[PDB]
């Protein structure tokens, strides 16, 4: 077998003249930061991975991680695929390691305080030590300060910081303080400090010269995993398990020697640990690397870097500029960015304008009408702001680009609107855009003006009935309708070429109330897809067909967290979005799940704003009696090196089998796939299928607890679960150009207890199938999933005993339909439920006919047949049944890490024989968690907790070992087999994803 | 959070973990001997293997067996005392807990040696597992001498990749090394449990055990044989 790509742990991170290196399981992976081109992956190690690495500055590198340890050439990383032969394994766990000031020797550090030196081949030359009682190490790194000056700095388990002088063998130090084990130490450059960090949550300053003290920091939440000053010494930089990166100041003063002040907090990994961080002190940028296989580069003056990214004024500060103009009581109740700046208004209808050039604000004019409530909108564009209040009055107002003089001027009031509550703009075309005015008088009208771009004019006015539980929140155009949201996730459609035409009405698109915004995505043949968000997080994607209009539902999601209040698609196709979690306003890729800004904002949050504008956004916000404007540029440099998978397990993986179907074209090269993880979540991407590169397309986060199974059980269909009976149907879409769309179908009925296991079993030509689920209870279910009336009906249940049932598998079989069950005790038990079914198998390849009968509840018969095959719990369960579907064979794998295959046949008579064909009592070192039948039952991939893939043969119903191969995945846990065309692709899950070629 | 911490709590075991110690029981019965006389639990806080010790041999065993019967738990974190448990805050490597435990019995070999100790994973597995078989060196320190030759010892595994390893340096040590999850072990853990049975023979900041079995074995492995426990 070949290893093609990894997605997985990445331990540390250096950054080396505008290259970073990062250790990645066993490799090396060398990009170019400010591209984010990877230039190559080397594999250093056999199986461990790498921990640490640090170059020479004549470009040797020295890594190490666990008992490994290499020394090798940056010119052969950068063009070899692998220099494995180079590993060296030392006796202990290798702690850290550095270059001899010189770079002719190197200093490992072991985990029992001792270090060996050793020479370029990395033989020993001589050890130093300590005298007194062994010390039990969580890290260290040595620290070399000069030729002969080099300081040992150990961590200890028991929590002391042991600071030796390596030459001497002189114990310097020992710091006191910290609660829990040591996790990471490292010293400044210029001598003066020494960091510390424990799983106490503390980050401690010592002061290397006296030992004491100076300061402790208390802001990760979590462990913390690895720390580092910066900056010439005056700050600091940690990473911890709460999946944050923090930044501190050193701070200096007289009367106490230096305190850490918490200044930046960046949260930059998936759910969890981070483990490696190095920053660039050139462009203050760090890089990051997480147990989620993510590399993120951070820019660390995010807020600082062009000098322009936050300003605030007190309405003090304006009229300090406009003079003294204000009321008692007034304040600015609307604002909008355009080319120049600010334009906003006061609620007393004061027009005011802050120029982004002179940073000056001035009075522009005065609207009495408008100290009635005025509420803003307007087109940034085109540098026109709206003007709108509760008494029915419109003010439009264009702008000059750079000038900002008032060069067109409109003013109307709607006399069909009695008060008005809602101002609503959208573009329209070239020469136009769109406004809407509603009341919330039921028998008014809701109002549709097109206004024109060139001197606001009013084009065309129409007058729409309002459905009954209507009011609008948002607003889009298309062609010649327009799409309105509104309150209780509903959508209405008018046409603005019929007012009297009856409007289409979406109903219900999810839980939550206000929809936020509707955008155009794409549109093939006679669809056009829409992106609707709404407040409460959960977004959805439609498709509109031209056949009379229709609809369905292609995406629907929910946030992890907070309001969601728009998205949009940036030109990379990635879905951004926005909104507020309590008080915080957040920017987000939520197709690869990171944050890009994040702002504090009034808590209230009542009046803010966000526009686009180049190289970024701006926000706009009241808080605390001031006018807040916060730039937001795009980052610097690139978001990510690696965008990452999941940072917990990945319990299961499928990928989207191949189909006679329309999958579009830009998918040929590769597959579609969904890994589920104990994240609770289930990620849909790609792989490609020469290079097992890895992209992500969504997140779907509808699971409460940690998932068990997923599996694509056809080209459009998928089922996941989880516990507390958790079972999810799964819709498919992949007819569009740039991504897939998965949406829910059904939900399982609930009766805690979990769903351990489930298969589906197809009903002919129908779409409809029938599906088997086992509990934690030992209770067994078989459901009718009707695709019309989209429900699950419940026609038989039972128990097998009382343990766990952890497998279960459809075989059919001549005419009978065949449960396999694999309970705890390690039996195969085989029910017959053929005649207590309203179904027919039909002879060959086992299709299920309809009898189109009634629902009654069978009662789960006695087993036909009760095998005892493994010692305990049985983790895998595969079968493959012959030509004549006449027997099957059944392969399964054990948490007694054996691997048994069994024969299931039927004679002339239909009577039921399970034999068992091979036991291999040591097919593992460790439970085997995965046991796939290939080939039509020739050969076998098992995966196991050792970390060993093994394939089998099997002849004469014997299986035979024919290879082995390691992997980093830790925890192995799931395997998902594809056929070329014979040539396989092997997905590998556990922590991490490792692809394979066989 | 599952279902063995409320019966724990129930039964007024201090860890859920003292289930594991019984579905052990529930298979190789070596504390349903009314031979059994004297064992060591290390690494005991916060002591729900003692307590299951103590229930075993005193609460649940005719007065007739309960002779000389000595319990002692040792974990360098100070325990809330057990009725028949002489509990002992030192540490396993230090010199005389070793003496300290021998004079504590008539200077008798223990007849059994457990430990159910584990520090909070990482979630780095390679760093948990070498931190795990750490442990379980040190402990083999003093159950190397403290164990009567032919009696049983038993500890907590990490079961993951270098396993195989951890057995093949226990084989010069153990007639029969057995390898057992109980069923109150989380599905959601590489827990399982190594129970080495019948103590053969022994050999004849300083070298310790881990470097002189690293010393022998060295980079081999071998599987040890397998056992479910429960009932």
């Amino acid at each position: 077998m070949k290893d093609l790509s990894h997605y997985g742990p990445a331990l540390c991170v250096k950054f080396y003249n505008d290259y970073v290196l990062a250790g990645y399981g066993p490799f090396i992976h060398v990009y170019d930061y400010h591209s984010a081109t990877l230039i190559n992956k080397c594999r250093l190690f056999h199986y461990n991975k790498v921990h640490g690495l640090s170059l020479s500055s004549e470009g040797k590198i020295l890594a190490y991680g666990a008992r490994s340890v290499t020394i090798v050439e940056l010119e052969d990383v950068l063009k070899k695929e692998s220099l494995v032969d180079f590993e060296r394994i030392n006796s202990d766990w290798i702690t850290g390691a550095t270059f001899s000031f010189d770079n002719l020797q190197i200093y490992l550090l072991t985990c029992y305080n001792k270090v060996l030196i050793c020479d370029l081949n990395c033989e020993v030359l001589f050890r130093k030590s300590l005298g007194g009682e062994r010390s039990i190490l969580y890290s260290g790194i040595i620290k070399v300060f000069g030729p002969d000056k080099v300081y040992v700095n150990a961590g200890t388990v028991m929590g002391g910081v042991i600071i030796w002088d390596l030459f001497s063998e002189t114990k310097i130090h020992n710091l006191l303080g910290h609660e829990g084990s040591i996790f990471y130490v490292n010293l400044s450059n210029n001598g003066r400090y020494v960091a510390s960090c424990s799983d106490d949550r503390s980050i401690r300053l010592w002061d290397l010269e006296t030992g004491k003290q100076l300061s402790v920091g208390w802001s990760h939440t979590a462990r913390i995993w690895n720390l580092m000053f910066f900056d010439n010494d005056s700050k600091l930089i940690s990473v911890s398990e709460d999946c944050t990166c923090r930044v501190w100041n050193i701070i200096e003063s007289r009367e106490n020697v230096a305190e850490l002040s918490i200044s930046n907090v960046y949260e930059v990994h998936l759910i969890k640990s981070i483990w490696g961080v190095d920053v660039k002190d050139d462009e203050m940028i760090a890089v990051t690397s997480g147990n989620d296989g993510r590399l993120k580069l951070i820019d660390l003056l995010q807020l600082k870097r062009h000098g322009d990214e936050e300003t605030s004024f007190s309405l003090d500060d304006i009229a300090k500029q406009c003079g003294d103009i204000f009321e008692k009581n007034e304040s600015i109740k609307g604002f909008q960015w355009f080319s120049f700046g600010v334009i906003a208004i006061t609620s007393l209808g004061k027009i005011l304008k802050y120029s982004d050039v002179t940073k000056q604000w001035k009075l522009l004019l005065t609207n009495e009408k408008f100290n009635s409530y005025p509420i803003t909108n307007g087109i940034q564009t085109q540098n026109i702001a709206v003007f709108s209040n509760n008494k029915s009055d419109i003010l439009l107002i264009k702008f000059s680009k750079d000038s900002a003089d008032i060069i067109e001027t409109e003013e109307f009031h709607l006399d069909e609107l009695s008060k008005t509550n809602n101002c609503l703009v959208t573009e329209y075309d070239d020469d136009s855009f769109l406004l809407t005015l509603q009341s919330p008088n039921p028998r008014e009208k809701f109002v549709c003006l097109e206004i024109s771009l060139q001197n606001l004019k009013i084009k065309s006015k129409h007058c729409f009935n309002k459905p009954e539980n209507f009011s609008s929140s948002c607003l889009t155009s298309f062609r010649n309708h327009i799409l309105v949201g509104s309150r209780f996730s509903t959508l209405v459609i008018y046409n603005l070429l019929d007012e009297s035409e009856e409007p289409f009405i979406i109903r219900r698109l999810s839980p939550g109330d206000t929809t936020t915004s509707i955008e155009f995505v794409e549109d093939k043949d006679n669809s056009a897809v829409f992106s609707v968000t709404n407040r409460d997080g959960y977004y959805v994607f439609i498709e509109l067909t031209k056949n009379r209009l229709s609809y369905k539902v292609l995406h629907s999601n929910k946030m992890m967290k907070g309001f969601l209040e728009g998205a949009f698609f940036n030109s990379k196709g990635e879905y951004i979005t926005y909104g507020f979690k309590s008080s915080l306003f957040y920017l987000y890729n939520e197709t690869n799940c990171y944050e890009l800004a994040s702002e504090v904002c009034g808590g209230s949050h009542r009046l803010w704003n966000l526009a686009k504008i180049t190289d970024g956004h701006v926000l706009m916000y009241i808080k605390a009696s001031r006018f807040h404007l916060r730039k937001i540029y795009n980052s610097i440099v690139p978001e990510t090196l690696e965008n990452g998978v999941h940072g917990r397990e990945i319990r299961d993986i499928s990928i989207c089998p191949v189909s006679n179907t329309n999958t579009n074209d830009n998918f040929k090269d590769g597959h579609i796939f969904c890994t589920a993880s104990e994240d609770t979540t289930i990620k849909l991407g790609y792989f490609n299928n020469r290079t097992g590169k890895v992209q992500n397309f969504w997140t779907q986060r509808k699971h409460v607890s940690g998932l068990q199974r997923c599996q694509f059980i056809n080209h459009k269909l998928m089922i996941s679960s989880s516990a507390r009976e958790e079972l999810f149907l799964w819709e498919l879409n992949d007819k569009y150009n740039k991504r897939p769309y998965m949406t829910i179908r059904q939900a399982l009925p609930v009766s805690d207890l979990r769903i351990m296991d489930f298969d589906v079993k197809f009903i002919s030509q129908s779409g409809d199938f029938l599906l088997v689920t086992v509990y934690s209870d030992s209770t067994i279910k078989i459901w009718h999933y009707r695709e019309n009336q989209n429900k699950f009906d419940l026609i038989m249940q039972g128990r097998y005993k009382t343990c766990c049932l952890f497998n279960v598998v459809f075989i059919a079989l001549k005419e009978e339909l065949l449960v396999v069950i694999s309970p705890t005790d390690g039996h195969l038990v085989v029910y017959n439920i053929t005649e207590y079914v309203p179904f027919s198998v039909d002879p060959i390849s086992g299709d299920l006919v309809d009898h189109k009968l009634d629902a009654t509840i069978s009662n789960l018969p006695a087993p036909v047949a009760q095998l005892p095959v493994h010692q305990s719990g049985v983790k895998s369960l595969d079968y493959v049944a012959n030509a004549t579907r006449t027997s099957a064979t059944i392969l399964t794998g054990g948490d007694d890490n054996g691997l048994g295959l069994s024969n299931l046949k039927l004679d002339d008579s239909n009577k039921v024989t399970l034999k068992t064909s091979d036991f291999i009592a040591a097919a593992a070192s460790s439970t085997i968690t995965s046991g796939m039948l290939i080939n039509g039952g020739k050969e076998v991939i098992t995966t196991s907790v050792d970390q060993v893939i093994r394939a089998w043969e099997i002849t004469a119903g014997k299986l035979s070992l024919v290879d082995k191969k390691r992997t980093t995945v830790a925890d192995t846990g799931s395997l998902e087999i594809i056929s070329n065309d014979s040539e396989k692709t092997l997905l590998i899950g556990g922590v991490g994803l490792s692809i394979w070629k066989k | 959070r599952d279902l063995y911490y409320r019966k724990a709590k129930e039964q007024g075991y201090r860890a859920r973990s003292a289930f594991k110690l019984l579905q052990l029981n529930d298979q190789f019965h070596f504390l349903d001997d009314p031979n059994l006389k004297r064992v060591v639990d290390l690494c005991a806080a916060p002591g729900s293997w003692s307590q299951v010790l103590s229930r075993k041999l005193f609460d649940e065993s005719p007065s007739s067996d309960k002779e000389d019967r000595k319990i002692v738990s040792v974990d360098l974190q100070p325990m809330s005392p057990i009725p028949h448990v002489t509990t002992l805050q030192a540490d396993i490597t230090h010199p005389k807990t070793l003496a300290r435990i021998l004079k504590l019995f008539g200077n008798e070999k223990a007849d059994f040696v457990c430990s159910d100790g584990a520090p909070d994973v990482t979630g780095l597995h390679d760093l948990d597992e070498y931190v795990q078989q750490q442990l379980i060196m040190s402990a083999l320190q003093l159950t190397a001498c403290i164990l009567k030759k032919g009696g049983t010892f038993v500890a907590k595994i990490f079961r993951g990749r270098d396993i195989d390893m951890l057995y093949s340096q226990l084989g010069y040590l153990f007639d029969k090394i057995v390898c057992a999850k109980p069923r109150s072990s989380r599905g959601t853990s590489l827990e399982a449990f190594i129970v080495c049975l019948g103590y053969n023979p022994p050999s004849n900041n300083k070298l310790c055990i881990s470097d002189k079995l690293s010393h022998w074995n060295e980079e081999e492995r071998n599987i040890a044989e397998f056992m479910a426990c429960g009932s």
